[PDB]
């Protein structure tokens, strides 16, 4: 039994996106395929469900009239169609599965495809040194996630803390890393193909 | 209307081998349609209890559920060292199904003083027109802490997860201000 | 509502 | 660690009936007994007797006041039991659940016991048609409790309480023999014939599990086969005094495969019965409902090895039909019986008139 | 000096309906309007609407759950009226009785008005047979009141209130023409014939008043009359889609009087219909009952001079038959129509199936 | 309209008596014939009723199983049969009549036939003078009623009071008459054919 | 059970032209099935009111009835000089029908002293073995009076009806005793 | 008994 899904990414606000969940190992008539989204840092939330046996589809009140769920019984897949995406619709979407006869909880889940909506385009990170013991580097105004931060090309992985990125009001992401040295930075942005190396001194 | 599933406490700290109890409150009476999931950070949730009393197949027996009117409870007898994740409470008797707010379970250690550090903005950052002040707190406990700025809003704080090496937390606070406002004081 | 079929908990 | 129990109160609140279960599984040799407890205040009646009745009826029509031919209500089994004042101890002792309920309630509780006979049908329901209103004919089980001075006393709405139960069957553990069939058709004078072989994979398919048919066609003849049709048929055997067999297709799969003369063909199809595309067909049989909930297709009715009785109520059976389309007639078809069940969890005048009416309706 | 009023409360007690009368006299040109008042608390519902329905039905079967062919419930007239929230002022103003009831109750009272059409049958009831159970087919009138958000909403037992009314007719003041009839029977070749004359005294006889028949026999022939029979027959004309006329004798008087050839005979008989000796006859028609009270024989149904409609429900008519017994056949009989009334006080499938069923039963 | 009845008199206790009420002027099918008895000096009481139209008969609880009521429709009469008569069954019996369609009270009554039960036989009266102004005669131990008392062969009917008879424990009747004269009796017993004349002096 | 029809007062005195009111009480609720009869002494009763409010045909309009819950009332506006009889209250809604206890209506006059007389037993009566003492009360009012015997039971009193000549009552009391008891004192 | 159809008095 496997629940493989894909089709996420970045979609402009007000656009459309199509998510597919290719269920395998069971049948679409003996199971009901549900969709669950999780906002970043928040709890789970239910959005849509389909019951192929009875031909019944349900939607959440916050997504009624904008999300349409459908399934192809021949290919044993479930399709979720997103329309009129707003800033509140960005989350990680899972594809659950519950027994039809009878319901006993979502015992099988997918792996989750990240979905984000933003008017900001793709931009390169900027490295700002943090002179002082403690020392670190600051990277701000980059998009999208993620950014890999290495110190001395990963020579010293001890005493290094990389805080998670935070989104400010400008629609861009920014994080920082700090290294503590008693006596005495490589940043890579794969989507933008930017690799900047900087050194910080007192 | 929609059935709100109030789950308390929001977060609890426990040690290895102790007992952990999580309570779930339903605004309206659901007979036994309660399921408990466990979600490790970064992964997908995993069903543990269905029908509020039955143990899911392939699940350690330390987990157990109970019902009392509209009060559903998840009890762990011996807290394994790998059972530190987030647990949710879901009801599936009335459409729509509603989940809980989560209950993070973390390891417990002694209180550590924060190594507070203050980082002034760099010259290059100041020349860019935007000035940010970085305040560092390292190796403290617990996660909750109080931070103040004075030379107010325009401050954002990022907190890391509990590293198993030191069982502590680290917080970084950035106070961003314009060049003119930074040069005011 | 009406006169539905409620439930109760049985113990030892 | 606390078991649940179902209860329903009288409109006045004085009479309440406790039932340990609502689905009574049949084990093909005995039925789980209907054990319950009746709570009544002696000061309320103080001169009458408490009676509990078990009834199964071949009901027609809706539940409320229909505006047409109303509920033909032939009864298949009627039982009567007295709770208070009490009766002799049997049968046989009081049960464990009754003892626990008595301990939970006290002296104001009186148990009752019912044994469902083996010769009874399962709870099913014919699907209503769009032109009709409400529901259609279908057997069901019911339990009532009322206070009266005699069994012949008229019913009282203020005191009597009505409860609905069900009788269900589950998949046997022992697998059955491999189902297969063959059919040959020769011609006028030539020894050339039309041979086809069809077989299933199992006798028992769970609700929603796809059916894989193995079809082998040996067309060592001159005619040509144009289309191949695979259908799953449902047989509803209405039995009151005269057996009536009704055919209702539930799933059909057609492919435009051509079979050349003097050649063979092999293929495996996949057909699955489901309720999504059969929501408008008259005569469809579904599992019995409790109040109004959605139910799947009616499970197959399996009887004991020695068939002597159980010709009552409604009987459901499924058969897979594979048909070969042959030019200028000469159609050849086979039928593959199979069962469909859930897995085990862990000469009265108006009767004849109604029989004729139902036969004219559905046929 | 205080008039009475009839009322019935809902099982919850929130809904109550006030009716000024229970018998609505028909005047052969108009029906007394059904004026009433509904009392309801706005805080109870606070979102729904109050509806009152007038219905007349050709009901079969008993009132409770019969165990046989149940209530065929063809409806002859359905009316709907909204009390709260209110409707326009007509029709036409509120009446005096409604005004008095509003003054007695206050703001929590809402009136309703119903006009019974002329083309409707009177309330009658076929007498049940000893082999049958409960009651039989018979039209009746009913008034209901319930709270719902729409007319199509399902009925609620806790809120709806059911009341039973009746539609009755009384003796007209104008006397009718003298009813008389004659019948002659000749023979093969002889001019000798058999002449009899029969007549009543009035068209209209009150319930229980004896009937005096004047029979004159002119047997100026050779055959001899052995017995004289006088019978009163009741005709029940069941009319749903096809008229069915049913004959049920209610009173018979026989005398062993011999009529000599070539001689006349004069005598006056006395025959009285009553229910004492007709308590076991199937197909007898009685006046409509309110709940369970005893009622006399069904009164005759009189229509307007211009017969265009009213072919609905059950129609009752009486005729007096006088028969002469003649040796070797040659029976001669006459029928004398008369009415019997109280004095004025100071192509649906199952419908055809039920019609055939009733025809086979009573015939 | 007339309700004539007869058939009463004296019946030994435990015997039987038959009462007939020959109704006239109306019909037995359109009317219900009731029987009402009145104890001497007491109020009315209901005993039996018959409804010829419905063929229904009702009886009082005190007369159930002993009284049988029947009617002959041809002769338009009602018959009441008395059995096991006891000392509590002596009264005056009326024959009422109420409309069948519908009941509106007993609007027509008969004249009443006296019915008495007693083990005592027929006996002659005894005249006892009452010497003194006031004077009178006493008659005691006679049966049955009535007795006509005359003073001076009815010459002086003024100032004479005849008290009603009273029944003592001996089962016999007795009354007295008193005449008041300032300065200064014929008794007849028709059933016993006894006429005694007495004079009272101081 | 049987419906008792309590009728009060037992007897009332009124004058010509006055108003007379008789009340009837029903133990159980009867809708309107109450009839009022008038029975003169020696004759048969006569229906006056049916349905507790309707006047019977051929009846003077002075009679009238009313209903109030279970309290039925008969009212006479102008008491005619021939309306002095006994009135009954009957219910006919439930079998058996139950009548009232009667209400005698008599003419009213002034109080008259009783002319008490004492009559010793005669010699012939004494020789018969039974001795009776006759006490006479003549021309008194009202009917009710007190009588005593002393030289106890063995006494019977007979009272006559109100004679129209004097509108009064007469009572005769007889005290019967054995010869030996009579000779004792 | 049960829920019968009682009455009431109406006046001016």
């Amino acid at each position: 039994v496997q629940l493989v899904e894909s089709g996420g990414g970045l979609v402009q606000p007000g656009g459309s996106l199509r998510l597919s969940c290719a269920a395998s190992g069971f049948n679409v008539y003996s199971s009901s395929i549900h969709w669950v989204r999780q906002a970043p840092g928040k709890g789970l939330e239910w959005v849509a469900s389909i019951s192929s046996y009875y031909g019944y589809t349900y939607y959440a009140d916050s997504v009624k009239g904008r999300f349409t769920i459908s399934a192809d019984t021949s290919k044993n897949t479930a399709y979720l169609q997103m329309n009129s995406l707003r800033a509140e619709d960005t989350a990680v979407y899972y594809c659950a599965r519950s027994r039809q006869f009878w319901y006993s909880g979502l015992d099988y889940w997918g792996q989750g495809t990240l979905v984000t909506v933003s008017s900001a385009s793709t931009k390169g990170p900027s490295v700002f040194p943090l002179a002082p013991a403690a020392l670190g580097c600051l990277v701000k105004d980059y998009f999208p996630e993620p950014v890999t931060v290495s110190w001395n090309s990963g020579a010293l992985t001890s005493g290094v803390h990389t805080f998670p990125a935070v989104l400010q009001s400008s629609g861009l992401y920014s994080l920082s890393s700090v290294v503590t040295v008693p006596s005495s930075c490589n940043v890579n942005h794969k989507p933008s193909n930017t690799k900047v190396d900087k050194k910080v001194e007192p | 209307s929609d059935i709100q599933m109030t789950q308390s406490p929001s977060s609890l700290s426990a040690s290895v081998g102790d007992r952990v109890t999580i309570t779930c409150r339903a605004s309206q009476s659901v007979s036994s349609a309660v399921a408990w999931y466990q979600q490790k950070p970064g992964k997908a949730p995993k069903l543990l209890i269905y029908s509020a009393s039955s143990l899911y197949s392939g699940v350690p027996s330390r987990f157990s559920g109970s019902r009392s009117g509209t009060d559903f409870t998840l009890t762990i007898s011996s807290l394994q060292p790998e059972d530190f994740a987030t647990y949710y409470c879901q009801q599936y008797k009335y459409v729509p199904v509603t989940f809980g707010q989560g209950t993070k379970v973390e390891i417990k250690r002694t209180v550590a003083a924060p190594s507070v550090f203050i980082f002034p903005p760099s010259d290059s950052q100041l020349k860019s027109g935007t000035a940010s002040v970085v305040c560092l707190l390292n190796n403290f406990y617990p996660r909750e802490a109080k931070v103040q700025w004075k030379v107010s809003g325009n401050s954002q704080e990022s907190v890391t997860e509990q590293d198993s090496k030191d069982s502590t937390y680290s917080l970084s606070s950035t106070l961003t201000l314009s060049k003119a406002d930074y040069e005011k004081h | 509502l009406s006169s539905c079929s409620e439930s109760s908990i049985l113990t030892a | 660690p606390g078991t649940r129990v179902f209860k329903k109160s009288s409109p006045n609140g004085k009479l309440t009936v406790y039932l340990g279960k609502r689905d009574f599984v049949d084990h093909l040799d005995k039925v789980d007994p209907v054990d319950g407890v009746v709570l009544v205040d002696p000061d309320y009646l103080k001169d009458r007797k408490v009676f509990v009745t078990l009834t199964v009826a071949f009901r027609y029509g809706r539940e409320d006041c229909d505006v047409l031919g109303l509920s033909f209500r032939k009864d298949l089994f009627i039982a009567n039991y007295q709770a208070f004042p009490p009766t002799p101890n049997p049968p046989r002792p009081p049960t464990r659940l009754q003892e626990r309920l008595l301990r939970k309630l006290g002296q104001h509780a009186h148990p009752f016991f019912f044994t469902i006979p083996q010769n009874l049908p399962s709870s099913v329901t014919l699907q209503p048609g769009p032109e009709d209103t409400g529901k259609a004919l279908g057997v069901d089980f019911e339990i009532r409790a009322f206070v009266a001075k005699s069994l012949e006393e008229k019913s009282h709405k203020r005191n009597s309480v009505r409860l609905v139960i069900r009788k269900v069957q589950f998949a046997p553990e022992k697998p059955g023999p491999q189902p297969s069939a063959e059919t040959t058709r020769h011609f006028l004078m030539s020894d050339r014939s039309l041979h086809l072989e069809a077989s299933l994979d199992k006798e028992l398919y769970y609700h929603g599990e796809p059916l894989n048919v193995n079809v082998h066609v040996t067309n060592n003849s001159t005619k040509t086969v144009k289309k191949i049709k695979v259908s799953v048929r449902q047989y509803a055997d209405i039995v009151l005094f005269s057996t009536a067999q009704y055919k209702v297709p539930v799933a059909q799969v057609e492919q435009d495969d051509q079979v050349s003369p003097s050649s063979t063909f092999s293929k495996v199809y996949t057909i699955t019965p489901f309720l999504a595309n059969n929501r408008e067909k008259r005569g469809l049989a579904l599992d019995g409902k409790l109040k109004h909930e959605d139910t799947n297709l009616a499970s197959s009715t399996i009887v004991k090895e020695g068939a002597n009785k159980e010709v009552l109520g409604i009987l459901v059976s499924y058969r897979v039909k594979v048909k070969l389309v042959v030019s200028r007639g000469g159609d050849v078809s086979v039928e593959l019986p199979f069962v469909l069940m859930h897995p085990k969890p862990h000469a009265t005048d108006d009767d004849i008139v109604f029989e004729d009416f139902a036969r004219l309706r559905l046929k």
